[PDB]
């Protein structure tokens, strides 16, 4: 099951709200 | 990091901020 | 936190995130 | 895995559509 | 309740209405 | 059910929810 | 037009079901 | 009105918390 | 756990973006 | 098909196109 | 790919999808 | 400006990839 793939989708949406104008970098690794 | 940390355990809004800026 | 208008389901997801374990109440008509 | 955390996010979005003007209360417990 | 009931088994739109109003 | 305009991906999620096992067809241009 | 009616106009749950298989 | 303030106007994280249980 | 139910929700949103004007058919089976 | 194929393994945007048109 | 305006969290999900393993950077203010 | 181009204007999948790492 692609649990991690699905979890990441939620994570980026949450960072979008949490970070706001500050933005963020999403790196599936380092 | 982000995935390892926040997918195996619930990161609140406060814990997620560490991945901003 | 983000600084933009939150509507429809985006407001609901924001509450879900912001409120955590506390849970929340959504009443668009009150 | 945060399956329950992810499931709840979908649940609130579904209630948003299903409940409409009636609104709803989300309580991770009682 | 909601989580226990609808996360371990698929709640249709009809089953979700019970959690409205 | 909700009483508002459904567009983009929100219309797709609504169909996904409303249709259940039946599945659905989405053709924005037809 | 699905998009024409449910996005530009409002669709009852009934009208929405017209697009289920 | 939650919808009236956070959707038609902007809500700080503080104002948003007014709707948590 | 409703993993498949949750996965499908993401899938239809992705097809919405990927397919665009071409649209798509979602059938939980054949 | 779609579910079996893309839920037990990550389908990229390119792999998802096969389910369009 | 879809041919419409992508804003807020929909732009973030699009990047998540389009970028895959590559990951992405979201900076709304730059 | 990502937001300036893909949200206020339309972005091809190509333009979108300009924001991948
Ligand atoms: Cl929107
Ligand atoms: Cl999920
Ligand atoms: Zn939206
Ligand atoms: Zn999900």
């Amino acid at each position: 099951f692609v649990n991690q793939h699905l979890c990441g989708s939620h994570l980026v949406e949450a960072l979008y709200l949490v970070c706001g104008e500050r933005g963020f970098f999403y790196t599936p690794k380092t | 990091g982000l995935l390892e940390q926040c997918c195996h355990s619930i990161c609140s809004l406060y814990q997620l901020e560490n991945y901003c800026n």
